[PDB]
RNA sequence: CCAGACAGCCAGGAUGUUGGCUUAGAAGCAGCCAUCAUUUAAAGAAAGCGUAAUAGCUCACUGGUCGAGUCGGCCUGCGC
RNA sequence: UCAACGGAUAAAAGGUACUCCGGGGAUAACAGGCUGAUACCGCCCAAGAGUUCAUAUCGACGGCGGUGUUUGGCACCUCGAUGUCGGCUCAUCACAUCCUGGGGCUGAAGUAGGUCCCAAGGGUAUGGCUGUUCGCCAUUUAAAGUGGUACGCGAGCUGGG
RNA sequence: CCCUG
RNA sequence: CGGCACGUAGCGCAGCGGUAGCGCACCGUCAUGGGGUGUCGGGGGUCGGAGGUUCAAAUCCUCUCGUGCCGACCA
């Protein structure tokens, strides 16, 4: 168990709300297999 | 507000993993937001005590009559002069409330100091403050702290937590 | 005689060259400081890997005088400078590890047995 | 001895006393109450 | 800390202190603590009396107040000159003659009575002494 | 108060009972509530010291010895 | 609204540290004097803190005094002049004692203390800053006392303010 | 005028 | 310390014996794929607090506690 090195240095208000606004939480894009990122230029195993 | 609320509510302070397919997206691609839900009680505001005559030291000198007042607070430390007026008793009024202001502010500074510190250690626990994590693509809520599972998300987001709130507080985390 | 203000040339190894006498222990209104007697100096020329830098307050012991020692004969023992032999402030040992030039025979105490047998001549 | 402008019997123990001049009281109990009209 | 709820006029002269009291018996309850000495009795004199009174009982019998503080004194602030309109209002007292029957207590023993009134007694500025309820 | 008083001096100062609770322990003695009964010379669910709490040391109280005054409140003069 | 209301003219604001005269201690500024609100120093009551315990040490709510000692009040002396801050030189007195001396109590094991009583014989820093008294800082010392003396001392010095 | 990575 | 200027809706501001007003803002609907801008339609104020006169007080008066300004000078 390491301990976490959040970005914001020192907290002095909200340090839930500090990891929140870290990089740490952020909200995280998936690759779609078909529709709008759809296209693959090589396969998995190709 | 009511009896035991912030008892009740305790165990919420931390961060919710929402795992859905976005509807705000174009393409439908899922997206993985967070929330964190931060509960504090609401501790009474004390009234701020004035200061006693033994603990300050007043001192008078000559304006640069010796109507200069000069008061030091002895078990903190802390001087406030005055010099401005030709009364003693004004200098000693001005210098007075200089005392009770820097009081207050020293009060303040080491409030905010208690709570840097308990930020510290709460950010030094850091990614422990995910405790919830709901995929609604897959139908699953799961508390991580106590392991909890159930598979019913309407319910759970209807306010049904009490099976999970239950099983924190007697986890005492 | 030294007093306040003095300057002192340093007699050991400790790493400093040039130190200023700002206060003669040991007595109220005590003026001057014979041979043999603590000083609290300050340091301003130093070695650049010297063991004490510049700007440091830390006691000495004088062990050179211009004015010199007076022997119980009537003699007189002069030198050409003044010089000290640093200390720790809480301890007082010597800094150095060898002390340079000749010092004088009253040194001779349970405090300085150190710096007798460190010195290269005891007059 | 503790000086005080108004001595008097602090325990049952304690004796009031006029000593040249000077009222007392002293305690054959405790120490404390040992004390001295000044 | 007793006022007057509300005055006719702002400031008083100052006014004299001669006679003797009247109110001298004991009227409500039986045990009284009356004035001896002749004096001006500040409200928060009487506040403090009444504190240590009714602490010393600890909540038995019952308090009457038998005086007021009707009368506002003035204070002029320091460094001011003479002169120049009489003086803020600063507090309020009641002006006691001898034998004004001062506190008055029922419900409580004698001895009980008697060293509640020695504390009341000891934070008033004034003469005091301890009287009973005569039938007539 | 010569149906022996006050102060000394010799003795007791117990039983239910460690009255319960809340405490951590609560035993007269940290706080809260009640503040009885028996033996009756008298013993308070305790006035104080004390124990980690007990223990232990006194007191109120009453018995015995002695044999003339005792005790503390009020008014008041002069004083400290 | 000659309202400055017994109405100066029908019609009039300022600066002077460039100033000048007549006067005033009738009237201010320094100092003295009277007082003592305030200030400082004592004491009375004792809620409470002190593990129990008011009084080892503190002491709320309130009260009573002392000193003349700060800030003040007055305007009695001086306006045909009583030179004011600070430093230096030289002091002297008080005791409400900073050290040394004697002692009581302690929540005093010893060391080291805390508080109080008695005691004025002697002693009681040097420097950085600033005109500084003061204060802060560095380093000592047994200690770096508090006040009075025209806020001691300019027919003794300085003149930074 | 703009279109969450 | 002495005057004199103001306490009006969430905010900024008018109104100073009988009537509470304007703008931004909030809500609801349109317009847009959606947001903004835009359009339509609403509401919201012990008038700083207290008490005095008057038939009546936001307006008149007193005190009060806030904030601002101007002077706290010769020695
Ligand atoms: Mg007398
Ligand atoms: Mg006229
Ligand atoms: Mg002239
Ligand atoms: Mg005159
Ligand atoms: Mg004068
Ligand atoms: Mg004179
Ligand atoms: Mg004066
Ligand atoms: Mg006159
Ligand atoms: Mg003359
Ligand atoms: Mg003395
Ligand atoms: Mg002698
Ligand atoms: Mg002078
Ligand atoms: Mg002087
Ligand atoms: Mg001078
Ligand atoms: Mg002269
Ligand atoms: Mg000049
Ligand atoms: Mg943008
Ligand atoms: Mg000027
Ligand atoms: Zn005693």
């Amino acid at each position: 168990m390491s301990r976490y090195q959040h970005t914001k240095g020192q907290i002095k208000d909200n340090a839930i709300e500090a990891l929140l606004h870290d990089p740490l939480f952020r909200q995280r894009v998936e690759k779609n297999k078909k529709g709008k990122g759809s296209y693959m230029r090589k396969g998995k195993h190709g | 507000s009511g009896d035991y609320a912030y008892g009740w509510l305790r165990t919420e302070t931390g961060v919710h993993r929402l795992v859905r397919k976005s509807p705000f997206d174009s393409g439908g691609r899922r997206h993985t937001s967070f929330s964190s839900a931060f509960v504090y009680p609401e501790v009474d505001d004390d009234i701020d005590i004035e200061i006693n005559p033994a603990d300050l030291r007043i001192d008078v000198y000559r304006t640069s009559t010796e109507s200069a007042v000069r008061i030091t607070h002895i078990p903190t430390g802390i001087v406030t002069q005055c010099q401005n007026d030709r009364s003693q008793h004004k200098n000693k009024d001005q210098a007075m409330k200089q005392m009770k202001a820097k009081l207050y502010e020293l009060e303040m500074q080491k409030k905010n100091a208690e709570k840097q510190a308990m930020e510290d250690n709460k950010s030094d626990i850091g990614w422990g403050s995910q405790i919830r994590s709901y995929v609604l693509d897959d139908s699953r809520i799961k508390d991580l702290r106590t392991g909890v599972e159930t598979r019913n998300t309407q319910a759970v987001l209807d306010g049904s937590l009490d099976q999970f709130i239950e099983a924190s507080l007697k986890a005492g985390l | 005689m030294i007093q306040e203000q003095t300057m002192l040339n340093v007699a050991d190894n400790s790493g400093a060259r040039r130190v200023m006498c700002i206060k003669v222990l040991g007595g109220s209104h005590r003026r001057y400081a014979g041979v043999g007697d603590i000083i609290k100096i300050t340091i301003k020329e130093a070695i650049p890997r010297g063991k004490v830098k510049k700007g440091d307050v830390l006691k000495a012991v004088v062990v050179r005088t211009k004015k010199g020692v007076r022997r119980p004969d009537g003699s007189v023992i002069r030198f050409d400078g003044n010089a000290c032999v640093l200390l720790n402030n809480n301890s007082e040992q010597p800094i150095g590890t060898r002390i340079f030039g000749p010092v004088t025979r009253e040194l001779r105490s349970e405090k300085f047995m150190k710096i007798i047998s460190l010195a290269p001549e005891v007059l | 001895m503790k000086v005080r402008a108004s001595v008097k019997k602090l325990c049952r123990n304690c004796k009031i006393v006029k000593r040249d001049g000077v009222i007392r009281v002293i305690c054959s109990a405790e120490p404390k109450h040992k004390q001295r009209q000044g | 800390m007793l006022q007057p709820k509300r005055t006719k006029f702002r400031k008083m002269h100052k006014g004299r202190n001669r006679g003797l009291a009247q109110g001298t018996d004991v009227s409500f309850g039986s045990f009284g603590l009356k004035a001896v000495g002749r004096g001006r009795l500040t409200a928060r004199q009487i506040e403090a009396a009444r504190r240590a009174m009714t602490r010393a009982v600890k909540r038995q019998g019952k308090i009457w107040i038998r005086v007021f503080p009707d009368k506002p004194i003035t204070e002029k602030p320091l460094a001011v000159r003479m002169g120049k309109g009489k003086g803020n209002v600063e507090y309020w007292v009641a002006l006691i003659q001898p034998g004004k029957v001062l506190y008055e207590m029922d419900g409580v023993p004698e001895e009980l009575a008697r060293e509640a009134f020695k504390l009341a007694a000891a934070k008033l500025p004034i003469k005091t002494t301890f009287v009973t309820k005569t039938v007539m």
